[PDB]
């Protein structure tokens, strides 16, 4: 049986975070 | 044998099929077969509060066609 | 003509619209130890809703999220009436009143589930905000954005669903889901995703990674101009 | 005297200390415990944000009473 992980999309992200 | 939903931030409702002494655990690892959702990664809250796992759902009296909110520790980049 | 030192918006501009809340409204580090937020390790973060929501920059001009102010590294604020995590209701009652929370570190889609919804999140450097209605006074900029975000999600949960679909499939799909009445639109077209074919693209490109040779993903890439 | 601090985790922290302290010296007084720097910490009492410089004695924050914790993320 496959497992899915949940999951989120990167829109948008301010330089400063590294 | 008892019936319950789980319901998701997007709306999405998930039935399972439980007993009333099943663990919190339980229910993340029914969650598991069904949507295919990791464990580590599902929170549950019901009445406000989120469910610890070794807890068990009569004690938070989880009765009949209660509706549990799942909520998922996103993984992101 | 003067423009903003923050967001290069012209103040003579009419369409202009400054922010404006409630004087009940409080600063962020305050709302997130309201006990009616309180659900209850230090690597897991605060997630609360956020519904009648406006951003802004520091100088209280509404901002769009779109226009790259984010990737500027510009600081954008944003209020609204948070809410517990499991509420659906959108309305503004029974939710806590919030001034200048942030700026946003992050915005992110998420809710792939097929349900009904997709989901906005804020991350800022305190919590995580999970995006409902925008004021009343912020939908007209929020309206565009709409659009991408569901477009995105139907996109994502179709090739999740069939990977080895084709893209005038993938058009169809599109143009025979219903959209919601938040988008107050009357169907989709395959103008509504050629508007945003980079978008899109950037955002299946961002779901893979964090857990792309599909022909219907190749084939609207090349026809995408992206 | 004795005094807690809840996290919005839930996490309850017991700590015991003196009117005389400062907040600089109660965020100080927190990293021993959990290990979080005193600039990632934000401290509220009766939903107003305890400033460094400033002394229990000075919030009129008597024995028993519970600090809530807000915890600045590591990076942005
Ligand atoms: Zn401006």
């Amino acid at each position: 049986r496959t497992k899915q992980t949940a999951r989120k999309s990167t829109g948008g992200k301010a330089p400063r975070c590294q | 044998s008892m019936q319950i939903f789980v319901k998701t931030l997007t709306g999405k409702t998930i039935t399972l099929e439980v007993e009333p002494s099943d663990t919190i655990e339980n229910v993340k690892a029914k969650i598991q077969d069904k949507e295919g959702i990791p464990p580590d990664q599902q929170r549950l809250i019901f009445a406000g509060k989120q469910l610890e796992d070794g807890r068990t759902l009569s004690d938070y009296n989880i009765q009949k066609e209660s509706t549990l909110h799942l909520v998922l520790r996103l993984r992101g980049c | 003509s003067p423009k903003c030192t923050e967001c290069l918006q012209y103040l003579d501009d009419p369409e202009l619209r400054y922010e404006q809340h409630p004087p009940d409204a409080v600063e962020e580090i305050q709302i997130l130890t309201n006990e009616r937020l309180s659900i209850f390790s230090y690597e897991d973060l605060p997630q609360h809703k956020l519904t009648c929501f406006s951003v802004y920059c520091k100088r209280g001009h509404l901002c769009p999220i779109d226009t790259g102010l984010i990737e500027k590294d510009v600081e954008l604020l944003f209020s609204g009436s948070a809410k517990p995590i499991y509420e659906d209701d959108p309305s503004p009652e029974g939710g806590i009143n919030g001034k200048n929370f942030g700026p946003i570190n992050e915005w992110w889609i998420a809710g792939f589930d097929g349900g009904e919804k997709a989901l906005l999140g804020f991350s800022t450097s305190f919590a995580e905000y999970i995006l409902m209605d925008p004021s009343p006074e912020y939908a007209p900029l929020f309206s565009v954005m709409q659009e991408k975000i569901y477009i995105s999600k139907i996109v994502v949960e179709f090739l999740q669903s069939n990977p080895d679909s084709t893209y005038e499939d993938l058009i169809n799909k599109i143009e025979t889901t219903v959209p919601p009445c938040m988008l107050n639109l009357n169907r989709f077209t395959e103008d509504s995703l050629l508007r945003h074919a980079q978008f899109v693209v950037e955002q299946v490109e961002s779901y893979d990674r964090a857990g792309f040779l599909s022909p219907c993903m190749r084939d609207l890439i090349k026809l995408a101009g992206v």
